[PDB]
């Protein structure tokens, strides 16, 4: 029985993500302020 | 949420076999206020609404609601020794309890529970040795010797007062429960000794009645109410028309059919009473209902007709008359009419009519009555009877006799202590204290009596070291110490040998837990 | 199995263990840590930049290594001794469980048991079939009274109080059919159109009852078994003739009694012909069947017979 | 507490100190109604239905207590109640004064067994001393008449006590026989609500709740013949499911005669067997029926004159059968003009709704019935269970061979004799007898206090006159002065205070006996 | 269903919220019970091989310690039979303060075998009689198991031998540095004629390095920094002022009155003026540097600064009175210049850092001196308070020793000798107090038992085999502890020496616990608020 142990504090709602998908949004938001500061 | 499962509770290690002894402890010392004849009698109220107020070890454990599995397990093993012997319900658990308290010592002391349950197997070994060694034959033709044993066994209930007539009740009982059928096979059934109890009247109005007693009454006052010497016969089919399950239908188109048919049926009710009044018999008893036609046939011809009574009633009936149940009218013969009857009388007992069937040439099956003043007092005196009718067909099984009290313990406890010498490595010291776990008795006989046992007790270890002197007791009404073989108490050898083997088989059960998962909802 | 949990390696390790079990029977626990452990060990391996297809095909590579390997360390059984390689094996395998210490006579009667349940195949190698001895539990005294009942055990009861209960040198008839009175399909009706045919027809009724009865302990047997249900006319017909009868039977348990006396189950009375007869060359013969009571219940135990053990 | 926190359990001290309390409490509630000069209570339930009752056995059923030990004890009072007769209220206070006297010895620091023993031997002296004291009678018509007014004083008033008696004496010896004992289930109690209750009168015969339906029919009818019988005349249908199949009018009409044939069958012998039996207009004929009755049976039986009763209860062909002397046949086989009753009045009453019929002068009838009339509701209650009660106690005094007499000079001989016997017991059982000796006296007390009078100078009076003297000196309730109770009329049982001490002393062993009321159930909180 | 009511007279009256246990089954036991839990709690961490514990309090902090001490009172008890226990470990502690969880495997032991003894029959009483007894044996054979007595106190190659003992029991591994460092800040402070101080010896935790980067320090050191620009000063001269660096006024409510413009040009002047000549008065006795303990002024920082004067600002109302017994200098409540008999002289006032930490040193170059400074490094928190308790353990260690010079054999034989000696004397006393005697004597097992648990042995072979020695004819062979083994070795060629004293009270103070619990009978509660 592999009981789960508090580490982070309040851990039931925060968020962590990789690398990758953080990379590709953060390139995705800087595409999308380009664009519309473009005109 | 992304876990394993759900609700789930697992525990492990030394904490619960200490829970698991607390409770059986707890469950030992609760047990230990009804011992010895000088205890006290509890009441319990179960939720239906009644009373019950007894003194017998099992009807009080049943009725307490529990959820440790320790506390279920005893119960279990506890109503297993009832069902079995009947006797020797608290003393199995106290022995338990006890074994279960003188085990946490060595569980402290790094030592592997194997080498407990073998030394365990190896005192139960010894045990039953020294048991058997130590047994004492008896004759079973003498009624003086069954008569002293069972009011021995019964001295410590409420009936302390009136065994001297409970002793040949229960003797009665047992010489009429016996019977030997086809082969060589001798069963002692207890389904044919009915129980009846009935409020009112005095304690010493009971006695044994050479039938049975049924709570009927006749179905038309014009029938006989004594009769000399009857024929007793017995149905099963009924004796009415009924409808059929093969789905027919009568389609008429005169006008006489209806007419022809209602007489079909009187003349078929009246073929099968002249079938059924073949033999010219006397009381007519069937388990459904007769109309009206049949009982005015029956009671043209004189003939006492019963209905709506019980399989067995109408076993026992066969049983005590000496017939058969016959189901077709046809086929009665001759040897299905019975006649070992005697007096047939229908009394009153307070504004009720019932059935007695006393005097008989050779019955197999009594019906004991009682009268006291409510139902509690009658339950337990039901209880008493059944448990020395028990005691006394155990004792008939086996003619071997052991001294009570605390003889017999000490004397296996001395034998086990003078083997102990011989043995070495780690399976001499839970021999040692599995040994001198058996005072557990003679002790608590001595706090509930005299309340003195820091004396009795070393006064008894220091008598027991002689050569003959191995029937040496303590007297549980005065306290002091007196001889088995002049004081008349004496117990069977097979319950107490079934006493120790399931105070082992729990000790055994019980002291191989060391996880307790709760949460899975079975399915 | 009795877990319930919501993981899929933990429904995965479980199904594993229930294949085991149903496979084998013993090492249930065993090949799930070796499986953990394997993949504890891979997981280190993954960790360490390592495609897991080399780490399977070097487990593989171990497995077949190991396979090959074990073909190395074999005894041959029959030069040693034979019963106490049994013996051995047996209490090896009741070393874990509650009669470890009680292990002399408890490996005894399982070898007993199986060289009494021996069935040979066609005229090839030797068969020993299991799930087939009655394994009953009863509370009573302690477990090394549990000695082996050489024959069969029925967990039922008899039908009528006034049969006998002690039958030397009986006949095992075996029915699978009900012993009740008799009844018309939905498609066949009954149409009275005379007075004087309905009281012949409830008669017959039971007369075909009584002649069926009649022609089945033609015989002379002693011991009919019924799947199904038993009237009360049935009961009573087999009391005056003086033969035990026994309701309410499981189809494996007559099957198994079949095999052991060497009867056979006959579904119905019909023949190659037109005529409800019975024959007596199908009665299985049996010796001392005695009901014995244990602890506040009988039961049935039939002895040896002549066919088989 | 440690394996159910959720159950209630109490130790000795505690549960003895409980069962002490519930016994003085129903001690004291249940007092007032020992005598004829106690006072009467006033029953009302859910409903609101008011019951003026003054039975023990009554009032402590309808007191809406909740307690095991008040449980019991109306289950013992219930038991006596059925069993003998009379002797519910004096059953608990003789209780409750054991449990009061037993506790005022174990507080100071003894042992229930000895009590027990102690209470044992006091019973068997007392027992041993009733039965050589009793005297024997022969029981004539003085003795029970006597008897009867005795156990009926404590009920109503004077006359309607009087009349009672009277009428339970008058039928007892109507139902007496040469041997055999009494049979009960033979005197009807019927209840009228009209007129008042002094008219209170035994009816030689059997008096029905209904009867005739007919409106052509003869009401009172000067000579007529008893017919009981139980067959059924009304359209029966057969067991196997039958249909008509006809094709016109005419074969419908055919089949419609024709299946009304089977009652006319009996309805025609019925009619031969009358004009056999009878033949002019000069006698009658009355058919005792337990089932129905078509209505063209009806029609068909009143164009003739005859009176025909349907729905009857099962019970009445016993009564009826002893009391004329008829034949209760079944089937219309051998109608033999011998299988006939022979009755003297048979005339109707109409009370409004309700009907019923009176069957009067009759040849040697076995079987009476007892009219009971009232106003109210609890007064025709109230009546019953005295006439009830009356006949339970005639039925015990005929039964047994020897009177004991009443007011309260049996329990001081008995308490003497205890005090008198107390030195000659070994142990400590001698302050179980001296408490046993002390309950026992608690009857006159009763019996003093709700007269008016003391209680102490009383009780020391009458030992002072019963010391030196030799006869059974009674408790007076009009003066208070002691005086005789076996010479002026006051009786009782043997029987029945055998009884009631045999269950006195089992309820003291019971409760002496039990100290631990531990209440470990199910709940029942699901859901 | 069917309900019981309460008891007409106690219960009733008994109110809700409150309990009651006058039965000896709800009371006596309970207890029993509730102290064998409390004792199974604290046993595994009693011997130098036992495992330290983690607890946390309700205030969100951490303490990672090892004596039963700080386990008993950072765990909020709610039992009585248990708070007596406390009680009394508490107690222990502020006497000699090296005796808790000996006290409590003492009283449990005790309280388990005597639980027995009340279930077979024997009652409180003779139970009672029969320990007091046996303690009083036990206290009157205690001084004749001496055979050891301290030599010399100064010497710094025999104090750091008596107290390892007691340091490698709390921190097994790194105990010779520790008691080298203890010996040496209790040479450095001894003074003459006994009379040995608790408070003369300072810690201070550094967030530093390891251990072994630890040293002494004679003299004081402060967490705080320089207010002037004076820094390295070789003869210091310190005038320690304990009223505030300030221009003193009137304590009662009163303002300036002035009226001419004369007036209102010349305050502030004649205030400069006047504060100039007092800096200038002060200096001139030959101060180098002024400690003071209140506020000070920039008027007078720059005052000082000019002429060169260092200024340090610190409040604590208890550092300044350790400065001043330190350099053996008194306080002035005024600004007045002292004299020479009120001068502090040191030998060397500078400003350093260690470990990213401004600290004044204030070291000094005698060999004697007053009081002493230990300065501690570390990585973590609870590692530095681990050796802060160590080391107060050894100075209270070294009081001890100091008190009473009498030496008993450490590790185990004392206590098989004891009951040894118990059993003996028992035999020949009739009564039925011989039971309660056999069974104090069992109570003493309970510590090598302990050791041989904790240190991964068979506890009965090693009994068996203590006694076979001690029944031989050796008293001081106890329990081997770098061996896997299960064997025995000599304590006193060992080195395996405790105090005397210190094991009496405790023994005192756990019978006295003891025969306390016995004593209660019934047990009367109320409601929590
Ligand atoms: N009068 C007596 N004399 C000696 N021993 C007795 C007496 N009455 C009971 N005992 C002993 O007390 C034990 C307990 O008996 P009992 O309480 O009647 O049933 P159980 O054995 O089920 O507890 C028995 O083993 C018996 O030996
Ligand atoms: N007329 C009377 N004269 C003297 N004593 C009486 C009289 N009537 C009743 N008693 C006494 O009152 C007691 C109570 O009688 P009662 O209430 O009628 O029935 P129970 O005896 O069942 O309570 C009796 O024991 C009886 O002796
Ligand atoms: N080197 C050692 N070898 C064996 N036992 C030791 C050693 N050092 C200490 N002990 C044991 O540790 C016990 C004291 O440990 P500790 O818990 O630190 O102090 P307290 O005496 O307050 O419990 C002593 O009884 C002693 O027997
Ligand atoms: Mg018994
Ligand atoms: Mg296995
Ligand atoms: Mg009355
Ligand atoms: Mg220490």
């Amino acid at each position: 029985y592999g009981r789960p142990f508090l580490i982070i504090k309040d851990q039931d709602r925060k968020s962590r993500l990789m690398g990758l998908e953080a990379l590709k949004s953060h390139i995705m938001a800087a595409k999308a302020v380009a664009n519309t500061m473009r005109t | 949420v992304l876990v394993l499962s759900q609700n789930t509770k697992r525990e492990s290690g030394r904490k619960v076999q200490s829970g698991n002894i607390n409770a059986a402890k707890t469950i030992a010392d609760i047990i230990r206020t009804c011992l010895g004849p000088k205890s006290m009698m509890k009441m319990l109220l179960d939720p239906m609404g009644g009373i019950v107020m007894t003194n017998d070890g099992n009807a009080i454990l049943r009725e307490i609601q529990v959820q440790h599995p320790a506390a279920k397990s005893m119960i279990e093993i506890s109503r297993t020794q009832d069902e079995e012997v009947g006797d020797g319900t608290t003393s199995v658990i106290i022995l338990a309890g006890e074994m279960l308290s003188v085990a946490e010592h060595f569980l402290e002391q790094q030592m592997h529970p194997t080498v407990v349950i073998s030394a365990y197997r190896k005192a139960l070994d010894d045990m039953i040795s020294t048991l058997k060694k130590i047994s004492i034959p008896v004759d079973i033709s003498d009624s003086d010797m069954m008569l002293n044993i069972i009011n021995s066994s019964i001295t410590t209930k409420a009936i302390s007062r009136w065994s001297s007539l409970a002793c040949n009740i229960a003797l009665d009982a047992v010489k009429m429960v016996q019977f030997e059928e086809n082969g060589r096979k001798e069963i002692d059934i207890k389904k044919y000794a009915r129980v009846e109890k009935i409020p009112g009247g005095i304690i010493e109005d009971s006695c044994v009645l050479r039938g049975v007693m049924i709570n009927k009454d006749v179905t038309h006052p014009r029938m006989r109410r004594y009769i000399k010497n009857p024929r007793i016969v017995l149905l099963d089919s009924s004796l009415e028309y009924k409808k059929g399950e093969s789905q027919t239908d009568i389609e008429i188109t005169r006008e006489e059919d209806f007419t022809r048919i209602l007489q079909m049926e009187e003349e078929y009710i009246q073929q099968l009473c002249e079938d059924i009044i073949q033999l010219k018999p006397d009381v007519v008893i069937t388990e459904k209902g007769i109309s009206d036609l049949a009982q005015h046939y029956l009671m043209r011809a004189n003939i006492t007709a019963i209905r709506r009574v019980r399989k067995t009633d109408n076993n026992r009936i066969a049983r005590a008359c000496g017939a058969r149940i016959v189901s077709r009218p046809e086929e009665l013969r001759e040897d299905d009419v019975g006649t070992g009857a005697g007096l047939l009388e229908i009394k009153k007992i307070g504004d009720e009519y019932f059935t007695f069937i006393t005097d008989c040439k050779d019955p197999k099956a009594c019906t004991i009555l009682l009268r006291g003043a409510s139902k509690e007092i009658l339950s337990e005196v039901e209880r008493n009877l059944q448990d020395a009718m028990q005691v006394c067909r155990n004792v008939l099984l086996d003619p071997q006799l052991v001294p009570g009290g605390g003889a017999s313990e000490m004397a296996v406890a001395h034998a086990l202590t003078e083997k102990s010498k011989a043995m070495t490595g780690v399976e001499q010291w839970p021999y040692r204290a599995v040994a001198q776990a058996l005072e557990v008795i003679p002790r608590t006989l001595i706090q509930n009596c005299g309340a003195s046992t820091i004396r009795l007790l070393t006064s008894l270890r220091a008598k027991h070291t002689q050569e003959n002197c191995e029937t040496w007791g303590v007297n549980g009404e005065t306290g002091t110490l007196v001889d088995m073989k002049e004081l008349g108490i004496w117990e069977p050898l097979a319950v107490k040998l079934q006493t120790y083997k399931t105070a082992v088989e729990t000790a055994v059960l019980l002291l191989r837990i060391d996880d307790i998962v709760s949460g899975h909802k079975k399915k | 199995k009795l877990l319930e949990v919501e993981h899929p390696a933990a429904k995965v390790l479980c199904e594993l263990a229930d294949l085991q079990d149903k496979e084998v029977g013993d090492g249930t626990t065993s090949v799930v840590i070796i499986a953990a452990e394997l993949l504890k060990n891979a997981d280190e391996l993954v960790k360490q930049k390592i495609h897991p297809t080399s780490v399977i095909s070097g487990y593989r590579l171990a497995c077949k290594e190991a396979v090959r390997y074990i073909n190395e360390n074999l005894i041959v059984n029959t030069d040693e001794l034979g019963r106490d390689c049994l013996i051995n094996a047996a209490k090896t395998s009741m070393s874990s469980k509650i009669i470890g210490i009680n292990g002399d006579f408890f490996a005894n009667m399982v070898v007993d048991a199986v060289l009494a349940i021996k069935y040979t195949d066609i005229r090839g190698q030797p068969r020993y079939p299991v799930n087939s001895v009655n394994i009953l539990k009863a509370h009573g005294r302690s477990q090394m009274e549990s000695m082996l009942i050489s024959g069969y055990a029925l967990n039922c009861v008899v039908g009528s109080q006034g049969m006998p209960k002690r039958i030397v040198n009986a006949k095992i008839a075996c029915l699978d059919f009900s012993l009740q009175k008799t009844k018309m399909k939905l498609g066949v009706q009954v149409v009275i159109t005379d007075p004087e045919k309905l009281d012949q027809i409830r008669q017959r009724e039971s007369d075909i009852t009584k002649e069926r009865i009649q022609k089945i302990l033609a015989t002379g047997a002693n011991v009919i078994l019924t799947t199904g249900g038993i009237d009360d006319m049935c009961l009573k017909y087999f009391v005056e003739a003086g033969a035990m009868a026994v309701r309410r039977v499981l189809k494996r348990d007559l099957k198994r009694i079949a095999k052991a006396s060497g009867a056979t189950i006959l579904s119905t009375l019909a023949n190659l012909e037109g005529e409800e007869t019975f024959e007596a060359a199908m009665l299985g013969q049996a010796e001392e069947v005695v009901q014995e009571r244990i602890c506040d219940d009988e039961l049935i135990l039939i002895k040896n017979t002549k066919a088989r053990t | 507490k440690t394996l159910n926190p959720k159950a209630e359990v109490a130790r000795a001290q505690a549960a003895l100190a409980v069962n002490i309390s519930a016994a003085r409490g129903l001690q004291d509630v249940l007092r007032t109604n020992l005598g004829p000069k106690g006072t009467m209570k006033m029953l009302v339930s859910g409903a609101g239905d008011i019951k003026l009752t003054k039975d023990g056995n009554v009032l402590l059923h309808e007191m809406q207590i909740q307690h095991p030990t008040a449980s019991l004890i109306a289950k013992v009072a219930t038991a006596q109640d059925d069993i003998t007769g009379d002797g519910t209220t004096s059953n608990v206070l003789i209780i409750g004064e054991l449990l009061k006297q037993a506790d005022l010895y174990i507080s100071e620091g003894l042992h229930p067994r000895i009590i027990t023993e102690g209470f044992e031997a006091a019973k068997e002296k007392a027992l041993q001393f009733l039965e050589e004291v009793k005297v024997s009678r022969e029981m004539d018509r003085e003795t029970l008449i006597d008897v009867a007014r005795t156990s009926l004083r404590t009920k109503v008033h004077a006359e309607l006590a009087d009349v009672l008696t009277e009428a339970v004496v008058d039928s007892i010896l109507a139902i007496k026989k040469q041997d055999e004992p009494i049979d009960l289930f033979m005197i009807e109690i019927m209840e009228m609500k009209h007129k008042s209750e002094t008219d209170t009168s035994l009816i030689r015969g059997l008096v029905l709740d209904h009867g005739a339906r007919h409106p052509d029919m003869k009401k009172r009818v000067e000579d007529a013949y008893i017919l009981t019988c139980n067959v059924s005349l009304e359209y029966e249908k057969t067991e196997v499911n039958s249909g008509f199949f006809y094709k016109s009018a005419e074969e419908r009409e055919k089949l419609v005669k024709a299946e009304r044939k089977f009652i006319e069958d009996r309805v025609k012998k019925i009619i031969e067997l009358k004009r056999k039996v009878c033949g002019d207009s000069d006698k009658g004929f009355v058919v005792i029926n337990q089932k129905g009755i078509d209505p063209f049976s009806l029609d068909a039986l009143s164009k003739e004159g005859i009176v025909a009763l349907r729905r009857a209860k099962r019970r009445n062909m016993e009564r009826l059968t002893l009391a004329c002397g008829g034949v209760a046949l079944n089937s219309f086989d051998d109608l033999s003009p011998d299988c006939l009753g022979h009755a003297g009045l048979v005339y109707e009453y109409t009370l409004g709704e309700e009907k019923f019929t009176f069957i009067e002068k009759c040849n040697n009838p076995r079987s009476v019935t007892l009219l009971i009339k009232g106003p109210n509701k609890h007064t025709l209650t109230q009546i019953k269970d005295a006439v009830r009660d009356g006949l339970r106690a005639v039925k015990n005094a005929i039964d047994d061979g020897c009177v004991v007499p009443g007011a309260g000079a049996v329990e001081v001989a008995m308490a003497e004799a205890l005090i008198k016997h107390k030195p000659s017991v070994k142990g400590r059982a001698q302050l179980g007898v001296q408490a046993f000796a002390d309950a026992l006296l608690i009857i006159p007390k009763v019996l003093a206090q709700n007269s008016g009078f003391d209680l102490q100078e009383t009780l020391v009076k009458i030992q002072a006159e019963h010391s030196e003297s030799g006869q059974l000196v009674g408790v007076d309730l009009n003066t208070g002065e002691p005086m005789v109770a076996a010479e002026v009329g006051v009786w009782d049982n043997y029987c029945v205070k055998k009884q009631l001490l045999h269950s006195c002393t089992v309820i003291a062993t019971n409760i002496l006996l039990v100290d631990e009321i531990m209440r470990a159930g199910m709940s029942s909180l699901k859901g | 269903a069917l309900h019981v009511p309460k008891a007409p007279g106690f219960a009733q009256m008994l109110k809700e919220g409150a309990k009651h246990f006058s039965g000896l089954e709800e009371a006596v036991y309970r207890n029993i019970q509730a102290c064998k839990e409390l004792a199974q709690t604290t046993r595994t961490a009693y011997g130098p091989n036992g495992m330290n514990k983690m607890v946390i309090n309700h205030l969100e902090k951490l303490f990672v310690t090892n004596d039963a001490a700080t386990i008993l009172r950072e765990l909020e008890v709610q039992h009585p039979a248990a708070k007596m226990i406390v009680m009394a470990s508490h107690m222990q502690e502020q006497e000699v303060g090296d005796g808790t969880n000996f006290v409590l495997v003492f009283a449990g032991a005790l309280l388990e075998l005597a639980e027995e003894l009340l279930r077979i029959g024997l009652s409180v009483s003779e139970v009672i009689e029969g320990y007091e007894i046996a303690c009083r044996k036990a206290h009157e054979i205690l001084p004749n198991l001496v055979c050891c007595s301290a030599k010399n106190l100064r010497d710094i190659d025999e104090v750091s031998s008596l107290l390892r003992t007691s340091i490698m029991s709390k921190q097994y591994g790194n105990e010779v540095f520790l008691a080298k460092l203890i010996a040496q800040a209790c040479v450095s402070i001894f003074p003459d004629s006994g009379h040995f101080n608790v408070d003369n010896i300072r810690v201070c935790k550094i967030l530093g390095s390891g251990i072994s980067s630890s040293s002494v320090l004679h003299g004081m050191v402060f967490k705080k920094e320089t207010e002037g620009d004076v820094t390295s000063v070789k003869d210091a001269k310190i005038a320690v002022y304990s009223c505030p660096f300030d221009g003193m006024i009137t304590e009662t409510k009163g303002t300036v009155l002035i009226k001419t413009a004369e007036e209102l040009m010349n305050f502030s002047k004649g205030e400069e003026n006047l504060m100039d000549a007092q800096v200038k008065a002060i200096a001139d006795t030959g101060a180098n540097v002024v400690v003071t303990g209140g506020k000070v002024a920039d008027m007078a920082l720059h005052y000082a600064n000019k002429y060169n004067i260092m200024l340090v600002r610190l409040n604590s109302k208890w550092d300044l009175r350790r400065l001043c017994k330190t350099v053996g200098a008194t306080a002035l409540p005024r600004l007045t210049p002292p004299v020479l008999e009120e001068m502090g002289h040191c030998d060397s006032v500078y400003l350093s850092e260690v470990g990213d930490t401004q600290v004044v040193v204030f070291k000094h170059e005698k060999e004697d001196g007053a009081i002493s400074t230990i300065v501690l490094r570390g990585s973590t928190d609870n590692l530095m308070d681990d050796i802060e308790r160590a080391v107060d353990d050894g100075v209270n260690t070294f009081k001890v020793l100091t008190r009473d010079k009498r030496l008993v054999p450490g590790g185990g034989a004392t206590e098989i000798e004891l009951a040894k000696q118990i059993t003996s004397y028992g035999e020949t006393c009739p009564g039925l107090e011989q039971y309660a005697i056999k069974k104090f004597a069992e109570a003493f097992e309970a510590i090598p038992r302990a050791l041989a648990e904790n240190s991964g042995v068979k506890a009965n072979e090693v009994i068996s085999k203590l006694y076979a020695v001690h029944q031989e004819g050796n008293k001081n062979v106890g329990l081997d502890i770098e061996a896997e083994v299960p064997a025995v070795k000599d304590m006193l060629e060992a080195g395996i020496l405790d105090t005397y004293l210190g094991k009496y009270w405790a023994i005192k103070l756990a019978t006295n616990a003891a025969v306390t619990v016995l004593r209660v009978d019934q047990i009367i509660m109320a409601k929590p608020a």
